[PDB]
């Protein structure tokens, strides 16, 4: 029963060597990265800052 | 037939179809040997399939055949089915038979010979036929629906007195009286051998009582004239019930001693029917013991049929050896204490009665003694001194019957009763017109306290597996009067509600599309403090258990991980399920039915182990 | 030899890519969050509750027009709901009673669904008659389908308890790709807006980035010490965040391709059933198993809110397209939409 | 005194044609006011006939040498069966040119494959005679005519002997269904087997042998157990269509069993007769053979002599 480990082990090494073999980005730029995205998008975000109960569709109206 | 037979809803079906399919009942070899179901069986291929209806027919004129009398008329008849059942579609090619069954036919005919069974290999090959895809058909239409609701009945038999209305009383008995009724269902008149419990254990009884029912129920089945037949038993708390044939025409006893004794060709009769009564039971390995004439009892027109079957004895796996029945009738064998004997006893009983019905005594009590030694010692010692007035017919039957040797015995040597029948004696008489009861009798009838004793739980278990139905006889009971009317009846009240609820909003289409196992109503509770009873039409579905009222969907149900355990529990007597749920609470069903009940009981617990079991090895699903 | 050789090589090249992500490790999301001013209290409101499913709920998927919804349930009926209105667009009855997931269509007008039927049904909304008709039995999958999601009207990704993922086309009935890699039954998947990227959460404890377009795994982050229950992409499609049976939630970034924050708190103790993002990604939103629904600041990891408002197991949830409301499907038979 | 003969047997055997053989030698001979009674059903079977023919090149995609009798091939499909009330010129020469045509020839020798009728060559042959004016068939042509039996008739002829009261009969599946109601006290069988049916396919099922069919029958008539009494005759037909059939379709192929020389209508012949006689379930039983020509006065006479005496032989005596 080598064929069947073996064959196995093998896809393991060649997906490792697929994976280690990424051009990786320093923390720090991916926080950075992402902070500044929410930083652009916090405005259009109602969920973050509570828009006028008009622009509400879940109070304002019960026609739609 | 006053007390109307209420016929089960078409929604029964897929409890039904479960339940009997769970037994293997739903085979045509099952269902096409019942009665109702052939009835059912044979109207969905005359009416609706097309080459079904052909082979039905077939099978019913062969059937028809089989019941002729003369040969003069089976030669007639044999001829008309060959010619346009058989050759009329070999000439043609569309004949689906085999050329054996066809060369079998044909080889009796050309000898001019006409056995009733002479088409018989074509009755086999006429399943076949009706046996594959045509018996699928059926299973699919709406006449299987039928035979469910039909069967549904049948097996929620339970019968109290009310069932029956109560005419005269025919009889008294050693543990109590017997009555002539009517079955107000479906109008039958029958005869209620009705027994006391208390009278049973005051004289330590009741093995002849429980005897009685095992051996009239390996009797009763197999349509028999000459034995009167169970058709059901059951009981009330102190009283026990027998529901037997009705012998309006009292015993044979009475009328040999208001009779005087009989003629040669008189007994000749008696002797016949009795014979044939015999070989029933001797087919079925079973010895009566308590042949008399006492036991033997006339109908209205004087026919006859062997009664009180307690004395009587299975001997298919071990045979008996005890002196049991009355000691002026019984045989060397069951006297000899501790000799083994069987069916043969019963023809030795046989030339002991035929004997008394010519003389007026049995052929052993001399001045009719009234003694056990003296009688029994001469059924040992001595043989029958035959009167000269005796036929030698008559000579010939009672020698060869009453051999004290039973490898000289008659009707013991090997063929049973057929050596009987051979007998010079009965030399005049068409056996099977004997059978049909063509023959007229020689005697038609005219017209006319320590209960203070206590009765035990223990008592009661004995008579627990009692109560008991015989499907052929009911079966035939409502053939023969209310199936076809009921039928029409209840054909309206469905297509009445087709059209209601066709105008209304299409119902009976939510079980359809889905993975429902089977869906029926029932009634729910809680507890007995705060909720009562609802009767409501459920789905059971692999996860959940759906119930809705009419004019809705459902909009309650319950989860098969909340269900704990199905259990069997009685609520004011009366047989109902308790379904624990998790969360400390309670609620239980009751069904219409006991097949109902009983299908509900299975499929529940199947359902929710299985629930439980596939839920807890997946991950979303599953709590924690 | 030959398997010793190459099992040794697993666990060098192993530690080549602890090495290179530590590399990239200079800082922490935590320092680099400090400063920007706190997300303050999400005090979310019940604006909806939509009252229909009969038994437990499973699942709940978004149209892209932010106002229509499917919902599977243990009652085995697939319902859509106008949550503006809380009338039932559809009420679709299943042919297995066992679903567990459902995803409606960014097209509008087919939605899916699936169980441990181990097939993934899919259903038109718009037939040639109206009615409510089942256009494919995608079967293939040896294992209940446990998640999946529309790429279009003719294309559809799936997860299942085989420990595989599957890109499937409608038409064909069949598996365009198959994404083999996982080692335990995957729960949950996500397609990043660029439909070329999927990750996917699996029993094994981890998630893994995929190519739609060739079928390889690119990626694999761990770090949670069990099943991970839900799994979903940062708005971007740089970042996705997983929801586990360990009681924590955690962020990954694909291009430092490793963990760049947890979600947990010491009274926190049962597991994570869901998760999604708001629009712009500030907060995290983790259903539980404790018939609660935590609000994260995601660069903060601090727990803004709470949406308590079920009686059972929160089981599913998402956020709108326009960001606009938050549904969340439940144990109690309810769906609750939230402001 | 009267006695009751069947003539049966699978269909186009020839058991109407020899009903009028039966009529020519013993009965009212042809009349020339009946002889035109049949022009009309001349003119039927050459039409039904082409036609048949026209559809089958079709079929088996047989090329008509001559192209310009295409033209004629359409303006005789369109013809009515029943509509036919003479033989006149627009299709006189349509048919004549159709029938001299090769590829109609080649259709014509593959007439095995199609259900085609067994006068056809006869009459187109001689379409000079048919499309004159004055044509008045002969005794030949009223023999040759193909009247599809439907159903019992009776037709009693008289010996200067005894009456001999024959059935003709339908030969078709659905035909030998009426069969059965005149099977009463029949003296005699007058089974027709036509010995050119070897070759060729049912016209009620297209899929089964033809000879095989009466292969068959004859034994479900001889086992039948009230004819265990009767006489039977066995009469196989149309002697001179196996003639030429035997020239270039083998019955090697068609009854494996069969040892003899291949283009030989007397060795065939024989095997032939041979597979119906070993039909008989008991030998103790004798079947009286004969190889005949419905269409043959000279041999009917020859053969019905014969067949007359050992009738008599054996139910006078
Ligand atoms: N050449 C030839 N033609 C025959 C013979 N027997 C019958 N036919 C022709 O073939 C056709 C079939 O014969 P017919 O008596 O009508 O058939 P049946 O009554 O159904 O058995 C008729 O047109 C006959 O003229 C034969 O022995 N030789
Ligand atoms: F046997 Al026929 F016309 F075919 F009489
Ligand atoms: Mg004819």
């Amino acid at each position: 029963n080598n064929t069947a480990s073996i064959a196995q082990a093998r896809k393991l090494v060649e997906q490792l060597k697929m994976e280690a073999n990424i051009d990786r980005i320093k923390v720090s730029k991916a926080a950075a990265d992402l902070m500044a995205y929410c930083e652009a998008h916090a405005k259009e975000d109602p969920l973050l800052t509570p828009v006028p109960a008009s622009e509400n569709p879940f109070r304002e109206k019960k026609f739609f | 037939a006053s007390k109307k037979i209420l016929l089960p809803e078409p929604s029964i079906r897929s409890v039904m179809q479960k339940y009997l399919e769970d037994r293997g009942e739903v085979t045509f070899e099952k269902i096409f040997s019942q009665k109702l179901g052939y009835l059912l069986f044979r109207d969905f291929c005359l009416k609706h399939l097309e080459e079904a209806k052909p082979l039905v027919e077939f099978y019913e004129e062969i059937k028809k055949y089989e019941k002729l009398e003369t040969e003069e008329e089976r030669l007639v008849c044999s001829r008309e089915i060959f010619d346009t059942y058989i050759m009329k579609e070999l000439l043609a090619c569309s004949h689906p038979f085999s050329k054996s069954a066809i060369e079998h036919v044909q080889g009796h005919l050309v000898k001019k010979q006409v056995p009733p069974d002479l088409f018989q290999p074509y009755i086999e090959e006429i399943c076949q036929n009706l046996r594959g895809d045509v018996f699928q058909k059926f299973i699919e239409s709406d006449k299987f629906t039928r035979f469910c609701q039909w069967k549904n009945v049948e097996l929620n038999i339970h019968l109290t007195m009310n069932d029956f209305s109560v005419h005269r009383i025919i009889g008294r008995g050693g543990f109590g009286e017997v009555y002539g009724c009517r079955k107000a269902d479906t109008g039958k008149m029958y005869a209620m051998k009705c027994l006391d419990k208390k009278r049973i254990k005051m004289k330590q009884g009741e093995t002849l009582a429980l005897n009685e029912r095992i051996m009239l129920s390996l009797v009763s089945t197999g349509d028999c004239p000459f034995i009167v037949c169970m058709s059901y038993a059951f009981h009330t708390p102190d009283k026990l019930s027998f529901i037997l044939d009705l012998m309006n025409g009292g015993d044979l006893h009475y009328h040999l001693s208001q009779h005087g004794v009989f003629s040669e060709a008189d007994m000749r009769f008696y002797a016949a029917e009795i014979i044939l009564g015999l070989e029933h039971m001797h087919n079925r390995f079973v010895v009566y013991r308590d042949l008399k004439p006492a036991n033997i009892l006339l109908d209205e027109h004087g026919h006859v049929r062997i009664s009180d079957l307690g004395l009587a004895c299975d001997f298919s796996k071990k045979k008996p050896h005890a002196s049991v029945g009355t000691h002026g009738y019984m045989a060397p064998e069951v006297l000899q204490k501790g000799v083994a004997y069987d069916s043969s006893a019963d023809w030795f009983s046989l030339g002991c009665m035929l004997f008394k019905l010519l003389r007026g005594h049995s052929p052993f009590r001399q001045h009719k003694t009234k003694d056990k030694h003296e009688i029994d010692r001469m059924t040992l010692t001595m043989a029958v001194e035959l009167p000269d007035s005796f036929s030698p017919e008559l000579r010939s039957l009672l020698e060869g019957l009453l051999q004290r040797d039973v490898n000289r015995r008659l009707g013991c040597l090997g063929r049973g009763a057929q050596e009987v029948k051979e007998s010079p004696f009965f030399r005049s008489l068409d056996w099977q017109m004997v059978f049909l009861q063509k023959y007229p009798p020689p005697l038609i009838p005219p017209r006319g306290d320590t209960k203070g004793i206590k009765l035990l739980d223990s008592d009661q278990e004995l008579y627990r597996n009692f109560p008991l139905t015989i499907s052929e006889r009911w079966q035939q009971e409502v053939a023969e009067t209310v199936f076809d009317t009921i039928n029409a009846e209840t054909d309206r009240l469905e297509a009445r509600k087709k059209t209601k609820n066709k105008q209304l909003g299409h119902e009976e289409d939510y079980a359809l599309g889905k993975d429902c196992i089977m869906h029926g109503y029932m009634s729910k509770m809680g507890n007995p403090f705060l909720t009562q009873w609802q009767r409501r039409y459920f789905y059971l579905f692999p996860n959940r258990l759906e119930w809705r009222g009419e004019g809705e969907a459902p909009q309650s149900l319950l989860t098969m991980e909340e269900i704990q355990s199905v259990e069997e529990t009685q609520i004011k007597e009366r047989k109902c399920l308790l379904l624990k749920i998790r969360g400390g609470k309670q609620f239980v069903l009751q069904c219409d039915s006991d097949p109902e009940l009983v299908q509900w009981k299975k499929e529940l617990r199947d359902a929710y182990r299985e629930a439980q079991q596939l839920v807890q090895r997946v991950p979303k699903m599953k709590n924690k | 030899s030959e398997l010793d050789q190459l099992r040794q090589e697993a666990e060098q090249l192993k530690n080549q890519i602890r090495d290179a992500r530590k590399a990239c490790a200079d800082a922490t999301l935590s320092q680099i969050t400090n400063n920007i001013d706190p997300v303050g209290r999400i005090q979310m409101r019940t604006r909806r509750t939509l009252r229909g499913h009969l038994a437990k709920i499973y699942a709940m998927h978004w149209g892209t027009d932010s106002r229509l919804l499917v919902s599977a349930s243990q009652d085995g009926k697939l319902i859509i709901w106008d949550s503006y209105t809380t009338n039932k667009v559809h009420a679709i009855p299943l042919r297995s009673s066992w679903v567990m997931t459902c995803a409606y269509a960014p097209s509008g007008n087919y939605v899916a669904c699936g169980g441990l039927d181990n097939i993934c049904s899919i259903y038109n909304l718009k037939t040639r008659e109206g009615n409510v008709r089942v256009s494919r039995e995608l079967a293939g999958h040896t294992g209940y389908l446990s998640c999946c999601r529309f790429l279009d009207d003719n294309q559809i990704v799936t997860s299942s308890g085989d420990t595989t993922c599957a890109l499937w086309d409608i038409e064909t009935g069949q598996q365009t790709t198959t994404f083999t890699g996982h080692t335990g039954d995957v729960m949950s998947l996500s397609l990043a807006p660029d439909t070329r990227l999927f990750v996917s959460g699996a029993c094994d404890a981890s998630a893994k980035l995929w190519d739609v377009r060739e079928g390889m795994c690119r990626q694999t982050f761990t770090g949670h010490e069990s099943d991970i229950n839900a799994i979903c992409f940062f708005p971007n499609g740089n970042a996705f965040a997983t929801g586990s049976d360990d009681a924590t939630c955690r962020l990954f970034d694909l291009r430092a391709d490793q963990e760049l924050m947890t979600y947990s708190h010491d009274n926190i103790i049962c597991g994570i059933t869901s998760v999604s993002f708001s629009k712009s990604g500030r907060l995290l939103l983790a259903g539980y198993d404790d018939f609660n629904c935590n609000v994260w600041d995601a660069l903060k990891a601090d727990r803004a809110g709470v949406l308590a408002g079920h009686d059972n197991r929160v089981s599913c949830l998402g956020v709108t397209d326009d960001g606009m409301a938050v549904a969340t499907g439940s144990w109690d038979s309810f769906l609750k939409i939230w402001n | 005194r009267e006695l009751k003969l069947l003539l049966l047997g699978t269909g186009e055997s020839g058991k109407s044609t020899f009903i009028k053989q039966m009529r020519i030698i013993h009965g009212s001979g042809y009349s020339d006011e009946d002889k035109r009674g049949f022009t009309k059903l001349v003119y039927q079977n050459i039409f039904t006939a082409m036609q048949a023919m026209i559809r089958a090149m079709d079929t088996l995609k047989i090329p008509y040498k001559y192209e310009h009798n295409k033209a004629h091939a359409q303006l005789v499909r369109e013809v009515d069966v029943e509509k036919v009330s003479a033989f006149e010129n627009p299709y006189v020469d349509a048919i004549k040119s159709l029938w001299n045509d090769p590829g109609i020839q080649e259709c014509y020798d593959r007439r095995r494959e199609y259900q085609l009728s067994d006068s056809t060559k006869y009459y187109l042959n001689d379409l000079d005679r048919v499309a004159d004016p004055s044509y008045l068939p002969t005794q030949q042509d009223v023999l040759r005519v193909r009247v599809p039996t439907t159903g019992i008739i009776e037709y009693p002829f008289d010996l200067q002997s005894v009456i001999f009261r024959m059935v003709d009969v339908g030969g078709q599946r659905s035909e030998r269904r009426k069969w059965i109601h005149c099977f009463e006290n029949v003296t005699s069988i007058m089974f027709l087997v036509a010995l050119s049916e070897y070759d060729q396919v049912l016209v009620e099922s297209d899929n089964e042998n033809r000879m095989e069919e009466s292969k068959a029958l004859f034994r479900t008539i001889i086992t039948y157990p009230w004819f265990q009494n009767s006489s039977v005759i066995l009469f196989l037909n149309k002697k001179d269509l196996l003639e030429e059939k035997i020239m270039y379709s083998h019955l090697v192929d068609y009854f494996p069993e069969y040892d003899g020389p291949q283009r030989d209508a007397q060795a065939a012949r024989e095997f032939i007769l041979k597979m119906f006689v070993d039909l008989n379930p008991d030998s103790d039983k004798i079947i009286y053979s004969h190889f005949t020509c419905a269409t043959d006065t000279e041999n009917i006479r020859f053969v019905f002599a014969a067949v007359k005496d050992t009738i008599l032989q054996l139910n006078l005596k």
